[PDB]
């Protein structure tokens, strides 16, 4: 039973810094079998997907987003991380951190398990 | 009562019958590797055999008696009793029914009974001499159908000498062994493919020995050839991330090709108008080929048989046509003839599989078979793969034939007379060509072969459409076009790949790998060591816990050890000072390591002298009031060693 | 491939002779520049002060601000010329990619053609070259021969001067003047180094010739020497193993030959860059440490 | 980029429906990497098919996926209450990066 | 003391040494020693086996050879140098720096 | 092959047939009738200048 929890901040005024964090557990993430991705859904809008980490730290990130946006991995603790800069009234969304299938366990670019998801919401 | 114990350096025993005197040889066999942990058994289950056993007993009263080997150790299959009579040793390969605990009895007559219930289809018989405290000691090993017994005796007060066991008896079993077990506090120990260097005394025995692999000091040893090693940096071998799995990615492709009404028609055609049928799209199963036609073997260019079901095609030609006997020399690439210049051409650089047999049964009459012929007269050679069908009258001379035959005016096909009576270089024989295009475009026709997962970040095999490799597979950003299956870099080699069923594209990259140096002083002054990984990071040294995933079997603990990093690499072993001191041993980019004092290795920054600062001023100056008479040595080389060499006598002897 | 290097083990010990012939010249490399530059016994220096008789040093004695501590005319030497491969560290991420396919380096790595670092690093040499020089516009001659003993700068080239047949006094009643001459022609120095773009010619020569034998090597295991492939996985994969080993084999005796003419080129070329280097010891020592009557 | 789905989609229960999604010739057009994700309200999203058409264990058969050129689709069979979601598609879009679809909103009469 | 001069006989006995053992070498062939591949078999694939002998121990001469005037030429150069310090340091007083 | 074959003092054991040296030529042989071990050396041979 694989199982994903997020704790990060859920309140972030404008041109602050997010520091949204997302624990595992069940399995291990310096296995390398799964990437680790942070996905977004913005209210009316649909599902962005923001970036992507693996355990030996390469990183694939959203194009659009990729300046203000950085995503780190702590074997250690069994977690990643997701900062996202700049912030602004469209950055607040529901956020999950969910597992990413690259073929290397069977289903091929599918993001399987997902994260409960945190409302990140931007205001003065 | 199962104890665990250290091998030391026992279990060296001679690798042939060669004698060698003042010498050190290099020998790669099974080898009982140097500190390994065996097992004493003070005693009862029956012990495996893994590849070769080393047995070792400290006993005086001789209750060891004898030994059993086999698999099912039951009358169901073969197995091996050694038994160690008070006045000889018998050997036998009966089918015994062994007992579950057997064990020799004495009431003075010593009873086979009490070890198997009965002893039916005898196959091997053997009789021969009986094999402080007397150590005695044994290897067992079982290759090439052979069961082979080397042994010694020694006098002691394990010790920690040395000692090789001379062969005491090869026995020509051809049984399989996997399990063994002692016949009545004694040791086991298993051997392992190792490399040794032996040392071959003036008297032919081997006085000592070196196992390469225990550790960077005795690969530096092997490396040199040699049992001490001078202060310094030695390169030995490299190390390297052995892959660990093996995946393959085929198209899914479900239908099969359809080859048997290739090879069972009914009726072939005429070399001239040769049969050309496109296979794609299909699984291609290559070994029941056997079972359409009765044709004794391949001829294949460019591929093997065997190796047709590993490997996909783009598409498959199979050309089907009937020729005489005499004339199948002429289906290959670069051949003259009137079939290969008239009738049917093979490129120069052909790919592919020629399969001749013989068809008199079907292809012959007794009237004469005259439906097949061939061409006879052209007034160019054929292209590779080129058909003529014409039937246009040849015109040899310069005299026109209008369409009407006559005086050199020939009709261009001539029929083969295929008759029962004929001799095999005339009798008819069906030819099936089968053309396979490789690589390019995406391929439709593969063997059968199960495609696995694809995995990703992990030094694998992999098998794409036949291209095979080992590497790490990542995703690309390569902007392959979409005709585009495939990249090559600067050394023709595959670096990116798409996948077949995903389509997406794959960049490979190598295993990690590097350059290992060993740091010593004497092996006269100390035998510990540095290890200096050579331009590598030092978080990503090769730690591998298993033994089958790195190629030096030999671990130093990075963490363990003191670790440091030069631009040079990483270096395991040494510990970095702050003094500065002349360079001892050069590791580079301004750092040396030296033993120093308890005494370690120590890596620094290198002194290039003490600072003086000179005092220069407008009008100072400095006058020597005395002086030193200087004597100092230069040493110049002016000749070396004139040499001839008596060229055939090297080359040829006498 | 372990067939290859199975079959590899049946030729002898020319990969251990071509490995000890690099090794020798890697050695050797390291010989010569401590022959040149470590020809002082004590690390020299001047002291803060810097009126030298009206000379100016000033753009070849160090700089302290920068990291390397180089003078200003090194640093327009070191940014003349441009190294293929340093031999530093090379991590996961440089050969990793889209990075790999634009860099010979990665190609030349990935089969088996590493460079080593030099013992010493510029840095060691610089300061080499400042305790020379201080050593020099201190002490003249005086410390190549024992203990530096020091003396004015202009005395020090009345002595010169009466070292080519001119008397003192030429010197001292034109001291201005030649200081101004000897300034404007370092000034000349270093506007020539400054502008003009090819002036190392012979040092990115070497750089050059190295680069080049190590790409011809690389490109050279895209031969098929009569093989039916150039490359290994495609003969092991197509043919059984009997005609792979064949095919191998013929691999194996090219792939040999290449680096036994890499090797050999290389210790011709180690041979010319030590003469080299023996001649430009020989300069340190008669041009720097003393003044030299020898013609040009 | 996204890709272009309907913005809601309605059936009658024991009728199939066919929700679109389109992209470039690049993501959608370039491989055979399309998700299909559905998002019960309240929920976390879950993985219906994936590869184009194929089913993640423990996913009912009903929900068939299908390419055609740049455009791939999700065939809803024997439609019920119980899907009541929001349909995203997903596509992988090279250089290890994806793309998601504006999302349909399902609706049962 | 003498390391040079120890380093040069070192140099040429390590090459026979190899020059020598150069012959235990297959090169492909069944067998490293000619009787047994001349007792072994018929002259064709006999004469196929020595071939690939006399080649791989004709390139073992040659790469001997080379080395030996590489390092020729270096002994050479050593011996010019000794010559001039014999002229200019015994014969006479140099006034060349070192 | 082809030598001069002479009486040998080297301690071959029992079950060794013959000896081998650095180029990996047999220099030593046990008779198979009388079992005992010859030395087997190269016939005179050497270079000539004019
Ligand atoms: C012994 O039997 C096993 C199967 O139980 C087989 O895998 C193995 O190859 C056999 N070994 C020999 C030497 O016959
Ligand atoms: C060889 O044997 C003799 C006795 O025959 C003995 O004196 C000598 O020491 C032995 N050689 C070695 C190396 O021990
Ligand atoms: C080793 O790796 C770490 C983390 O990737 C990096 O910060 C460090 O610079 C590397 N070592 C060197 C000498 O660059
Ligand atoms: C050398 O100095 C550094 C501080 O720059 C310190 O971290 C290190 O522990 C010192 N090493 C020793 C051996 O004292
Ligand atoms: C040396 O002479 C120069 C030039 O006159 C002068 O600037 C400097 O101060 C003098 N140094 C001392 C220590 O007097
Ligand atoms: C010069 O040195 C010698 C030996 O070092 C010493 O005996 C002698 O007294 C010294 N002369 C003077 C004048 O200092
Ligand atoms: C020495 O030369 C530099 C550069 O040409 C110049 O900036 C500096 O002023 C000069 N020093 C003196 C004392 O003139």
């Amino acid at each position: 039973q694989v199982q994903l929890v997020q704790s990060g901040p859920g309140l972030v005024k404008p041109s602050q810094t997010l520091s949204l964090t997302c624990s595992v557990s069940g399995d291990s993430i310096s296995s390398g079998t799964y990437y680790w991705s942070w996905i977004r859904l913005p209210a009316g809008q649909g599902l962005e997907w923001i970036g992507r980490v693996h355990s030996s730290g390469s990183t694939s990130y959203n194009p659009s987003l990729k300046s203000r946006v950085t995503i780190s991995v702590d074997t250690s603790k069994n977690n990643f991380s997701l900062k996202l800069s700049s912030v602004t009234a469209a950055d607040t969304a529901v956020y999950y951190c969910v597992r990413l299938d690259n073929c290397s366990a069977g289903y091929c670019h599918a993001f399987d398990i997902w994260g409960q998801g945190t409302m990140v919401t931007v205001s003065s | 009562t199962q104890s665990y114990t250290n091998s030391f350096t026992r279990g060296v025993y001679y690798p042939d019958k060669v004698f060698r005197s003042s010498v050190l040889h290099s020998t790669q066999d099974l080898f009982l590797p140097f500190f390994s942990n065996v097992t004493w058994f003070h005693a009862n289950p029956v012990l495996p055999f893994n590849d070769g056993v080393y047995f070792a007993s400290t006993e005086k009263s001789n209750i060891i008696r004898g030994w059993i080997f086999g698999t099912t150790l039951d009358s169901k299959t073969q197995s091996l009793l050694i038994v160690n009579n008070a006045t000889n040793v018998v050997i036998k390969v009966c089918e015994f029914q062994f007992c579950n605990d057997p064990f020799l009895d004495v009431y003075w007559m010593e009873s086979e009974f009490r070890v198997y219930s009965s002893a039916n289809n005898c196959t091997f018989e053997y009789v021969s001499q009986p094999f402080f405290k007397n150590l005695r000691e044994f290897v067992f090993k079982n290759i090439d159908g052979y069961f082979k017994i080397y042994s010694k005796h020694t006098p002691i007060n394990l010790p920690q000498g040395f000692s090789a066991l001379e062969p005491l008896v090869d026995l020509p079993i051809g049984i399989n062994i996997t399990r063994f077990q002692t016949l009545l506090a004694y040791y086991v120990g298993y051997l392992q493919p190792r490399t040794f260097l032996l040392k071959y005394n003036e008297n032919g025995t081997i006085t000592d020995a070196v196992d390469c692999a225990l550790d960077p000091l005795s690969e530096t040893k092997c490396t040199l050839k040699s049992f001490t090693v001078e202060k310094g940096i030695y390169q030995t071998s490299n190390f390297r991330v052995q892959p660990t799995e093996s995946i393959v990615r085929f198209p899914n492709i479900t239908n099969l090709c359809p080859f048997d009404e290739v090879f069972n028609a009914t009726r072939f055609a005429s070399v001239y108008a040769w049969n050309r049928k496109r296979i794609s799209n299909c699984v291609a199963d290559y070994s029941v080929l056997y079972n359409f036609a009765p044709f004794f073997a391949f001829k294949c260019y460019g591929v093997s048989p065997t190796k047709l079901n590993d490997l996909c095609f783009t598409n498959v030609y199979a050309d089907s046509f009937v020729i005489r006997g005499n004339e199948v020399s002429q289906i290959a690439p670069g051949q003259t003839g009137n079939i290969a210049d008239y009738n049917y051409k093979l490129p120069d650089d052909f790919t592919g599989c020629v399969i001749a047999w013989n068809s008199n049964k079907l292809d012959s009459k007794v009237g004469g078979n005259y439906n097949y012929q061939y061409r006879l007269f052209r007034k160019s050679n054929l292209k590779p793969f080129e058909r003529d069908i014409s039937t246009e009258i040849y015109q040899a001379g310069n005299k026109p034939c209008n369409g009407v035959a006559g005086f050199n005016c020939y009709f261009p096909l001539r029929s083969y007379g295929f008759r029962p009576t004929y001799g095999v270089g005339h009798q008819p024989y069906r030819v099936v060509v089968l053309s396979f295009e490789l690589l390019h475009a995406p391929a439709t026709v593969c063997g059968p072969k199960k495609s696995t997962n694809l995995v990703k970040n992990k030094c694998v095999n992999f098998n794409f459409n036949g291209l095979t490799g080992t590497g790490v597979l990542t995703e690309s950003n390569k902007k392959f076009l979409p005709f585009q299956q495939f990249g090559r870099d600067i050394a023709d080699t595959t670096d990116a790949v798409r996948d077949p069923q995903t389509l997406e594209i794959l960049d490979i990259t190598p295993c990690s790998f590097g350059g290992v140096s060993v740091i010593t002083p004497g092996t006269n002054t100390s035998n510990q060591v540095a290890v200096l990984y050579q331009g590598v990071n030092c978080t990503e040294v090769p730690v591998a816990i298993h033994a089958d995933q790195l190629t030096p079997t030999w671990r130093v603990y990075s963490t363990g050890s003191n670790v440091f990093q030069t631009r040079a690499g990483c270096l395991i072993g040494a510990e970095y000072v702050n003094n500065s001191y002349e360079c001892d041993i050069p590791i580079g980019a301004g750092i040396c390591a030296s033993y120093q004092t308890s005494q370690s290795i120590i890596a620094y920054t290198m002194s290039l002298g003490a600072e003086n600062l000179v005092a220069y001023s407008n009008n100072s100056i400095a006058i020597p009031t005395n002086f030193t008479i200087s004597v100092t040595t230069e040493i110049l080389p002016v000749s070396m060693t004139k040499t001839s060499v008596d060229c055939t006598m090297y080359i040829c002897g006498d | 491939s372990t067939e290859c290097s199975n079959l590899l083990l049946q030729y002898g010990s020319f990969c251990t002779q071509l490995k000890r012939a690099l090794t020798g010249i890697a050695v050797e490399q390291d010989k010569n520049t401590q022959e040149v530059f470590a020809q002082v016994k004590q690390i020299y220096k001047t002291p803060p002060i810097k009126y030298f008789g009206g000379f100016n040093f000033s753009q070849i004695l160090p700089d302290p601000s920068k990291p390397s501590k180089r003078s200003f005319i090194e640093d327009l030497l070191f940014n003349k010329v441009t190294l293929a491969d340093a031999g530093f560290i090379k991590q996961y991420g440089d050969c990793l990619g889209d990075i790999a396919a634009r860099d010979l380096i990665c190609a030349q790595k990935f089969n088996g053609l590493t460079v080593l670092p030099p013992l010493l690093t510029d840095e060691m040499i610089a300061q080499y070259t400042s305790a020379l020089l201080a050593g020099t516009i201190t002490s003249g001659w005086t410390f190549g021969a024992g203990a530096a003993l020091q003396i004015p700068f202009a005395m020090q080239m009345a002595y010169r001067f009466n070292g080519i047949g001119v008397t003192q006094n030429v010197l001292y009643e034109n001291q201005k003047l030649i200081a101004n001459q000897f300034n404007s022609a370092i000034g000349k120095i270093q506007d020539s180094l400054s502008s003009t773009a090819s002036a190392l010619g012979k040092l990115q020569d070497v750089v050059n010739h190295n680069a080049q034998a190590l790409n011809t090597l690389v490109k050279q295991l895209s031969s098929k020497f009569g093989a039916i492939s150039s490359v290994l996985n495609d003969i092991l994969s197509r043919l059984d193993k009997v005609e792979a080993e064949v095919q191998i084999d013929r691999l194996i005796t090219g792939r040999l030959q290449s680096l036994q003419t890499y090797v050999t080129q290389q210790l011709i070329r180690a041979a010319e860059i030590r003469a080299s280097a023996n001649l430009a010891a020989t300069k340190m020592s008669e041009c720097v440490l003393g003044q030299s009557k020898r013609v040009d | 980029s996204v890709l272009t789905q309907p913005a809601s989609v309605s059936g009658s229960p024991g009728q199939s429906i066919t929700i679109s999604c389109t992209g470039t010739s690049s993501d959608v057009g370039s491989y055979n990497l399309v998700s299909w994700y559905q998002q019960h309200p309240g929920k976390a999203p879950k993985v219906m098919i994936y590869e184009v058409s194929k089913w993640p264990s423990g996913v009912s058969n009903r929900f068939s996926g299908s390419k055609s050129g740049n455009t791939a689709s999700l065939t809803i069979s024997g439609l019920q209450a119980e899907d009541e979601a929001d349909y995203y598609c997903c596509s992988y879009a090279g250089s290890g990066t994806y793309v998601f679809g504006t999302g349909t909103k399902v609706t049962v009469l």
